[PDB]
């Protein structure tokens, strides 16, 4: 109310509204879906059009060799933060020969998110990543909120309507880790996944969007007639 | 570059400059003009180092043709001399000084005067009767300090530089091909096509 | 009015609105403790577990400082690693010109004046976090906790968050009953205690239990995490006092 | 972080006021009452020492301040506010001038460079104006005594005789019924000490008045001898003693 | 007031939705794609008749391969262009070769959100970024102030362009030649525009592969215009 | 630095300060350009309320960007002299690199694109003037006039006012000026001038300003008497 | 941040007016009355002290009337200190156009640059405008006898005769009636004298009350001459023109 | 190096021979000396070949920058002055360029600028540049009249840069012709000096030092 002018003040009760409101640009996003087992790692996203004439914006961007996110929000500062991290992988394999670690990655996020929350004149970010990556560790996701909280899980979803896709990772938990040495099978229950998430529109060839990373396989995404197998 | 002089006489300075541009073995080319007009009454030639020099003469005249438009009206020459003098004076401790030899030949309008003046490349001005830079003064003073006088026209300084030329083309070492001379007086500046 | 809108400014009563503002927030968040023993420190702290999705294990909140030093922090979490990176940078150069590692009072005031700072300006925000933090060096073993105020003391028993003053409660137990001190085995089960019974503060969500220790004896000195074996005879110990 | 006032704090209001040096004038009128006399031979400044607590050691606190060795100066208003001018003062009579030409400066262009530093808190970014009012007296060859009142606009002005202050309105017109331009320095010191009792309230002796004068070269002073053209200070801080021997006589 | 980049309660930017309206108070601009060429038409929309009309600058050429057609506040389009060209012709230098149409539409958005307390505001202009490359073929790109491009094979902005958008979303169709569009255009433009449409107070212009980027002469405008009464009298 | 935002967005799509500018050009003295067949005229009002001035000294209204290039103002004076300053400089500058000087519509470009940097650029207003600029290219004789305002916005002109009343200088013009026949001589270009500031002046005595550019550097101001020609010789044909 | 505490000095009103340029004017008006008369055989400067108080040293004083160089002067209306900060940035600007061109400053030059100042304080930076109007009263040989006047718009006129500060509306007006362009430098002096007279707040206008200074070519031959008015040279002047 | 560039009746011909050295390594046979920098601008090489190849190629970007801007063909005045106020912002730094502008506009006509790495600019008819110049002039200036014909003027072109090559140990390779027209510039083929040298000896009856 008073207190929403800056990122740089404090409410009565201690919120940040200016964090609230870069929070509330991730809701109004398409849906993005990302889960993994031990041995790959998977994102999926509905693309969203202007209308029938208009291409469908691209959800996914690559990081690394075996590292890339998922958008939803604002996508230019999407692409000031994947810029960012594209750098911080690079620092580490031309300073340490090194592939950078997912949880590494997640941490240059959030003190950079952060920066912008506690100084005059700066906004917050407005988007939502999700991180998978295989690194020395194994398959590994990871979300990204712009108030700098970034948290590891098996599967999860944000966007409009990630609440259905969320619940239904949560319960098919148990059955979706355990696909390992399989691509296909793994897809397939991110594709269903993201389906929880759908109203009045289907998943078609120019709207699905698929990534995959993995054990033998890098970071590579599936579009057009590539994506009609999952359909 | 190599060769400039000035002659001041009763009513007008007179300007020559040699046409020869040389690099090592070559004489690139016989028909340089080695002078820039800063204003309608004001004419400067300039001699010494490559690409120095004709930066340099172009850079002042940027200068005083941006005073004439903001004023509507023409610096004198005493007023030219000075920036050029204090331009030069500032470059000779800079980082990279310009090495450049001019000689500010001009006609001022208030005082019905026309007026030489030698500037070297370290910022030392001076006001002169006839002023030459490099080696050409070691042959031109003391033939102007016989033949000149203060009170001869046009035509008798263009006859004295004429001796002037002739003794350079007799002595020097380096083939100049000839001068390119101009005329500064109460009506502007007019070159001598035939010299 | 409207001396509450802007950092730095004084209220007529000489308060700064916007630090205690910033301190609701720590308020907000999960508990954290630091207990002080014979020969060193242990930290605990809770976390919520939002989902069956999460990965135990892998979303660490404790954070190491040099080789030394552990901090644990309430509230803004991305704040509390800002705090941390400088508290890094401040051990690192002391190091560097010094040689021997940052006593624990020197950080203490390192992080101190960096936090009090943040309180100078209109331009800056306060710090969202409460830290505490510790470890053992050349005299012995010390416990603190910062505020965002930049207010920061000694302390035997430290607790901030939710949780705080049930925590607080069972903090003021230990330090009556063992006058001569408590061990740093003892400790680590204390802890893990006090977090589950802090816990009941914020039941709605099960939560992940999570401890280190600087111990003298235990661990040399250095800052390790408790796991494993010594984690679960902890987690054992506390389900048993809560029943 | 950074200064982010880089914007004027003092700006003109619709009735072409400017608030805050109007403001910082009545900071001033608050302030003690201070005075100055000029006579043929000297010039005298006196202020009253407002002591904040019986504990207080008022002699450490000094309201009259040498600047130069004939240039002293008094004020009225804000303490803290006067005691850093007088370091930038006494830093721009060096800097600003000694380094340059050797000798101190005249008394007028000593003020001069005084009022625009206060000129400047009057425009620069993120500054308020200063709350003082600053009375100089000062001596140098080409000029004699001169005495000169400096505000917190950056406008100074010159006077035969003036106060500023608490008491100035009534000050003022004492000091216009008793001077004349034969006054020697001791009458001035005498119409000084008359003046200032009007104004003062409590104990009236040497320990609770402060007063110096700019009058003849102090050999005595100087602190050193051989060079015959330096004479030493023509500024010199009269003591408590020497107060209290003038308030028997008056 | 408040801060220049400051989130509005829904999730928005307060100056780039701000700036979004000075973009619908522009003149219209419309763009079509085919498997020919692509073709950019403008309303020139001149204010008063003393003002000479082909003095009006609103479509501009960045390279040989790719064009470019505005609307809103047009005088903050001019340094967009300046980086655009530099952009094009730096990656030729680079490169020795053409810079892809997407890479340049991109580097131009990069510039939309470098504002804040850098530039002062947004920019209050959109652009329609038209072009060729051997990858992709003939594209087209709505440039936005909020730093977002979308391909279209048919887009409209400015005053009349949810009206005109509403037309492009019936006529277009995969196997348009470069002449249809052309007509298309001029229809659609005649339609949304206050004044009556001529060669004078509307421009049109193209790019191919072959001949490049072309603005077209107010005689050949002149001919379609009068192409196109034809054909809708004669039915 | 100084660095407020001060030209920003408005709800409804406006920048307020960028508009308040141009009600600063909306109060200052009337000024117009007419462009004949071969030449160009610039004409500016000057207010009365002024006696006891000194015109030998006095700034006049119509500034020399080079010998071939004038430009004329409506609007803040002060404001005027900074743009005028620029763009003479840059004058010299394209002189020197391109060893050609400016064309009318470079020139024009380069003093929009200065205004236009002032309207987001942080720390700054934007200008308060809108300029006429007139001149014909160098080894060129078509006529050339543009205008530029504090947007940034730039445009050509057959003929043009801008000022206070411009509204109804702008309408005679609209219908005093023939686009298929532009003013053949100079005196006709004058004369059109000289009515259309008529319309909205007062007294045609120390009011009005003409001057006269032609091809090749050829510019000249009219005295006092040359200008009060015309404006007797225009009230005895409007008396019929 | 500090967005809270900024007045915003260099924006336009709706009516497309500068705010503080136009509350500096109103600062400005009421200053004591400065009058400058340029005659064809030299310059009058005329100004009011600002109420004096009758211990005030008059003759060591210098408010209303600065010496630029020694061709050109000025008179003062407004914030003395501000004043002062212009003057001195004059001065050192007259003496690097003498350093530069060996020849001193032409009249309007000067006064240009101090107007483009005082513009710039108008559009960027966010600091308050300087509160002053200048009277430049100078010579020069393009020219010959020149007066001016700069405001805080840092918009600049030349004139014949003009006054700025207190009362000029009535001021102008005397001023406008009584002068003529054959005028000498003695009548000029009546003139600035008796319109000051008139148009005073104070009830009677004294020596002690007044700056006084002439441009002339009264030297010998052909060379310019400045005299800043002693306090018993103003009695005398005021006695010879039978004011008192 | 040998380049030459001179102005004729029917325009600008320009000639340049194909060798690079490292000291006396012969380090190319083939090297492009002559940089197209639109139909209408060439640009020639002497010196360092880095120096010359990047920052030729750089002026290329520039005039199209230009072009882009202005709406018009750079005048071949303004490219030399881009180059050469360049060059002197870095004179005393070590580049080593001596280079040849040349182009035809509608207002210039056809020109041909001098340009040098230590600042020189200088407009001309005639040119000769690189290490075997002189041995170019002796050949060019003896046989050249304004009237010459573009068959002549191309074969004079020719057989001055074989002079070069001939005499001077850094010249050699093969020829690269270029004729520029108001139309714009024409590529007249490369000519080996292997053949070429036997060829002109043969049919001119030249070259009689040589063991035939
Ligand atoms: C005639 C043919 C000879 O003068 C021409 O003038 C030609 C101009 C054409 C090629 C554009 N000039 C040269 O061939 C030129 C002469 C020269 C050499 C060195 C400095 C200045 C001028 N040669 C070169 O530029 C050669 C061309 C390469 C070998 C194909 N390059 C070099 O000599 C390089 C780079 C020189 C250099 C310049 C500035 C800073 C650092 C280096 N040097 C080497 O390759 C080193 N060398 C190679 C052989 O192994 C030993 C190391
Ligand atoms: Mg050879």
């Amino acid at each position: 109310n008073n207190y929403d002018g800056d990122t740089v003040t404090f409410s009565p009760t201690g919120r940040l509204f200016q964090v609230e409101y870069a929070l509330e640009a991730i809701k109004q996003g398409s849906v993005t879906v990302g889960l993994r087992s031990n041995t790959h790692a998977v994102l999926v996203a509905l693309k969203r059009n202007a209308d029938e004439l208009s291409s469908y914006q691209k959800k996914i961007i690559k990081c690394d060799e075996h590292m890339g996110l998922s958008l939803a929000g604002l996508a230019p500062d999407a692409r000031v933060l994947s810029n960012y991290l594209r750098q911080q992988c690079n620092y580490s394999s031309l300073v340490f020969n090194r592939k950078l670690a997912v949880e590494r990655a997640g941490h240059l996020l959030c003190d950079k998110a952060q920066k912008n929350t506690q100084s005059y004149g700066g906004r917050p970010y407005g988007v939502g990543l999700l991180i998978i990556g295989y690194d020395k560790s194994g398959a590994h996701l990871l979300e990204f909120q712009p108030s700098g909280n970034v948290t590891e899980l098996y599967g999860t979803a944000i966007g409009a309507r990630s609440q259905g896709a969320k619940t239904y990772l949560e319960r098919t938990l148990d059955t979706f880790i355990k696909i390992d040495g399989n691509p296909d099978e793994l897809i397939k229950a991110g594709v269903e996944a993201i389906s929880q998430s759908l109203r009045d529109e289907s998943l078609t060839v120019d709207n699905l969007s698929i990534a995959i990373v993995g054990k033998d396989t890098p970071f590579t995404i599936y579009d057009g007639e590539a994506v009609a197998k999952y359909i | 570059m190599d060769i400039i002089l000035g002659i001041r006489v009763q009513d007008s300075v007179i300007l020559a400059s040699s046409k020869a541009v040389t690099r090592g073995i070559s004489v690139l080319k016989d028909s340089d003009d080695k002078t820039r007009q800063l204003s309608p009454h004001t004419l400067m030639s300039f001699a010494g180092e490559a690409g120095d020099t004709v930066q340099f003469a172009e850079y002042i005249q940027a200068n005083i043709q941006l005073y004439s438009i903001r004023e509507d009206y023409e610096l004198s020459p005493q007023a030219v001399s000075s920036f050029v003098r204090q331009e030069l004076a500032k470059s000779i401790r800079s980082r990279r000084p310009y090495q450049v030899n001019v000689l500010i030949g001009g006609y001022d309008k208030k005082k019905n005067k026309p007026e030489l003046y030698q500037i070297d490349y370290l910022g030392t001005k001076v006001e002169l009767p006839y002023g030459a830079h490099g080696y050409s003064g070691f042959y031109t003073f003391s033939l102007l300090d016989h033949h000149y006088r203060p009170d001869m026209t046009t035509e008798e300084g263009l006859d004295l530089l004429k001796l002037c030329v002739q003794e350079l083309e007799k002595r020097m070492p380096m083939d100049f091909k000839g001068v390119i001379v101009k005329i500064v007086d109460k009506d502007g500046i007019r070159q001598v096509d035939d010299f | 009015t409207g001396y509450d809108l802007s950092n730095s400014v004084f209220s007529p009563d000489g308060r700064n609105f916007q630090v205690e503002y910033a301190v609701k927030a720590v308020e907000n968040g999960t508990t954290s403790i630091g207990i002080k023993c014979n020969d060193g420190v242990v930290f605990a702290v809770e976390k919520l577990i939002t989902s069956k999705l999460l990965v135990p294990q892998k979303n660490v909140k404790i954070q190491v400082v040099d080789r030394h030093i552990g901090c644990v922090y309430s509230g803004l979490i991305p704040d509390g690693r800002h705090l941390v990176n400088r508290g890094r940078e401040e051990a690192a150069s002391f190091k560097k010109l010094y040689k021997t590692p940052i006593p624990i009072p020197a950080f203490a005031d390192r992080l101190g004046q960096y936090v009090q700072a943040h309180t100078l300006y209109n331009s800056v925000r306060p710090f969202g976090v409460s830290t505490i933090f510790g470890g053992v060096d050349k005299n012995g073993a010390h416990l603190y906790m910062l505020e965002p105020s930049g207010s920061y003391w000694g302390y035997k028993g430290a607790a901030t968050g939710k949780g705080r003053q049930s925590a607080k409660a069972e903090l003021e137990k230990l330090v009556d009953h063992h006058p001569e001190g408590l061990s740093a085995r003892e400790a680590v089960k204390q802890a893990a205690k006090i977090i589950y019974l802090a816990h009941e503060d914020n039941k709605e969500k099960d939560f992940e239990l999570e401890i280190s220790w600087c111990s003298l004896s235990e661990t040399n000195g250095l800052h390790k995490f408790v796991k494993g074996d010594l984690l679960q005879e902890a987690i054992d110990f506390a389900q048993k006092e809560i029943n | 972080m950074t200064d982010r006032y880089s914007f004027s704090l003092t700006t003109f209001s619709p009735s072409g006021k400017l608030g805050q040096i109007d403001y910082a004038l009545t900071a001033v009128k608050q302030g003690v009452t201070s005075l100055g006399i000029k006579a043929t031979n000297g010039v005298v400044i006196a202020t009253e020492k407002k002591s904040s607590s019986p504990l207080a050691m008022s002699e450490t606190l000094s309201k009259v301040s040498l600047l130069t060795p004939d240039i002293g100066a008094v004020y009225s208003g804000m303490g803290p506010d006067y005691r850093v001018l007088v370091d930038k003062s006494r830093k721009v009579a060096h800097t600003s001038y000694k380094r340059i030409y050797g000798e101190y400066p005249p008394t007028k262009l000593l003020v001069s460079e005084v009022a625009k530093i206060m000129q400047e808190a009057t425009q620069s970014g993120g500054v308020r104006p200063f709350g003082v009012s600053l009375l100089i007296a000062g001596h140098d060859e080409f000029n004699g005594f001169s005495l000169y009142q400096v505000d917190p606009s950056g406008s100074y002005f010159p006077w035969k005789a003036t106060a500023i202050g608490k008491g100035s309105v009534a000050a003022k017109t004492f000091l216009e019924k008793r001077w004349n331009d034969e006054l020697e320095l001791e009458d001035a010191i005498h119409i000084a000490l008359l003046t200032l009792k009007e104004s003062v309230e409590g104990e009236f002796n040497g320990d609770t008045i402060e007063l110096a004068i700019i009058g003849d070269e102090n050999p005595d002073l100087l602190g050193y001898t051989g060079i015959p053209t330096d004479k030493g200070p023509r500024f010199r801080k009269l003591t408590s003693q020497e107060i209290n021997d003038r308030l028997e006589a008056l | 007031d408040r801060g220049v980049s400051t989130f509005s309660p829904e999730g928005r930017l307060f100056q780039v939705e701000y700036s979004l309206e000075a973009i619908k108070l522009g003149s219209t601009a419309i763009g079509i794609a085919t498997k020919e060429g692509v073709v950019l038409g403008v309303e020139k929309r001149a204010t008063s008749p003393l003002l000479e009309s082909d003095s009006i600058e609103k479509i501009v050429e960045i390279d040989r391969h790719i064009g470019c057609a505005m609307s809103g506040l047009t005088a903050d389009a001019r340094s967009m262009i300046e980086h655009a060209r530099t952009a094009a012709v730096t990656h030729n230098l680079y490169y020795d070769e053409d810079i892809n149409v997407e890479s340049l539409t991109q580097s131009v958005c990069d510039l939309a959100l470098r504002f804040g307390e850098l530039m002062s505001r947004p920019f209050g202009v959109a652009l329609l970024i038209a072009g060729h490359d051997a990858d992709d073929g003939y594209q087209l790109f709505h440039a936005e102030p909020s730093g977002t491009f979308y391909r279209y094979n048919a887009k409209a902005i400015g005053s009349g362009s949810e009206g005109a958008q509403a037309e492009l979303l019936n006529e277009w169709h995969s196997s348009l030649t470069l002449k249809e569009a052309e007509l298309l255009v001029l229809k659609i433009l005649k339609q949304v525009m206050e004044e009556k449409l001529d060669e004078n107070n509307a421009q049109l212009s193209c790019i191919t592969k072959q001949d490049g980027f072309k603005i077209y002469d107010n005689e050949k405008t002149a001919e379609l215009i009068k192409e196109l009464k034809e054909k809708e009298a004669a039915e | 630095g100084y660095d407020r935002a001060l030209s920003i967005f408005s709800p409804d799509g406006h920048i307020f300060q960028v508009e308040y500018a141009l009600e600063a050009v909306k109060r200052g003295t009337c000024a117009v350009g007419v462009k004949g067949k071969n030449c160009v005229v610039l004409g500016c009002e000057r207010r009365s309320t002024l006696k006891l001035q000194d015109t030998r000294i006095t700034p006049s209204k119509v500034s020399k960007i080079d010998s071939h290039v004038v430009l004329s103002f409506s609007g803040l004076n002060a404001d005027s002299r900074i743009l005028i300053e620029k763009a003479r400089v840059e004058a010299q500058s394209h002189r020197l690199t391109l060893e050609d000087p400016v064309t009318v519509e470079y020139l024009t470009r380069y003093v929009a694109g200065v205004q236009q940097r002032y309207t987001q650029s942080g720390g700054v207003r934007p200008f308060g003037v809108s300029t006429l600029i007139a001149g014909f290219d160098p080894r060129d004789d078509e006529p050339k006039l543009y205008q530029t305002e504090p947007s940034g916005i730039y445009s050509s002109w057959s003929a043009q006012t801008i000022g206070r009343n411009s509204k109804t200088v702008r309408e005679f013009l609209e219908k005093n000026y023939d686009r298929k026949e532009p003013p053949a001589t100079v005196e006709e270009c004058v004369k059109l001038t000289v009515r259309s500031l008529l319309e909205v002046v007062q007294t045609g005595a120390k009011n009005i300003e003409i001057t006269v550019v032609k091809p090749d550097s050829d510019i000249v101001a009219l005295s006092s008497e040359e200008i009060n020609q015309y404006v007797t010789q225009i009230e005895q044909e409007k008396q019929e | 941040g500090s967005r809270r505490y900024d007045s915003r000095t260099t924006i336009f009103s709706p009516e497309g007016r500068l705010y503080q340029v136009e509350y500096a004017l109103e600062s400005i008006s009421h200053a004591g009355t400065a009058i400058g008369i340029m005659a064809s055989d030299g310059i009058v400067l005329a100004a009011e002290r600002k109420v004096t108080s009758t211990l005030l040293e008059q003759d060591t004083s210098t408010e209303k009337l600065y010496k630029l160089n020694d061709k050109i002067a000025v008179a003062v209306a407004g914030l003395t200190a501000d004043a002062e900060i212009l003057i001195n940035t004059a001065r050192i600007h007259a003496q690097n156009y003498l350093k530069t061109y060996n020849e001193d400053i032409p009249v309007e030059i000067l006064v240009r640059r101090l107007s483009d100042i005082k513009q710039g304080y108008t559009q960027h930076g966010g600091l308050r405008p300087f509160g002053v109007s200048f009277i430049y009263a100078g010579y020069d040989d393009r020219y010959g006898y020149q007066l001016y006047t700069s405001n805080p718009s840092g918009n600049y006129t030349g004139w014949k005769a003009i006054s700025v500060g207190a009362n000029t509306s009535a001021a102008q007006t005397l001023l406008q009636m009584d002068y003529k362009d054959d005028m000498k430098v003695d009548d000029a002096i009546e003139l600035a004298l008796k319109t000051l007279s008139k148009t005073t707040d104070s009830s009677a206008l004294t020596y002690d009350r007044l700056e006084f200074a002439t441009i002339r070519k009264g030297a010998n031959d052909g060379e310019v001459y400045q005299k800043i008015f002693k306090p018993q040279e103003i009695k005398d002047i005021l006695v010879k023109t039978g004011i008192t | 190096t040998t380049t030459l560039a001179f102005r004729f009746q029917g325009g600008i011909i320009v000639a340049v021979d194909s060798r690079a050295t490292a000291g006396n390594w012969v380090a190319s046979q083939t090297v492009k000396k002559v940089i197209e920098i639109n139909p209408f601008l060439l640009g020639t090489m002497a010196g360092g070949t880095a120096d010359c190849q990047f920052w030729e190629t750089w002026l290329g970007s520039q005039c199209r920058l230009h072009e882009l801007r202005e709406k018009e063909r750079i005048s071949v005045a303004a490219a030399s002055k881009i180059l050469s106020n360049l060059v002197y912002q870095y004179k005393g730094a070590g580049l080593s360029m001596g280079t040849m502008i040349c182009g035809y506009t509608r207002k210039e006509g056809p020109t041909i600028y001098y340009v040098d790495s230590d600042g020189t600019r200088l407009k001309g008819d005639i040119f000769c540049v690189g290490s075997g110049q002189t041995f170019a002039y002796g050949v060019l200036d003896s046989n050249y009249k304004w009237d010459l014909s573009v068959e002549d003027a191309l074969y004079l072109g020719k057989r001055s840069i074989l002079a070069a090559a001939h005499r001077d140990a850094y010249s050699g390779g093969s020829v690269n012709l270029y004729h520029v027209t108001e139309d714009g510039w024409i590529y007249h083929g490369n000519h080996d000096v292997g053949e070429l040298f036997w060829k002109v000896k043969e049919e001119e009856g030249s070259f009689n030092n040589v063991i035939g």
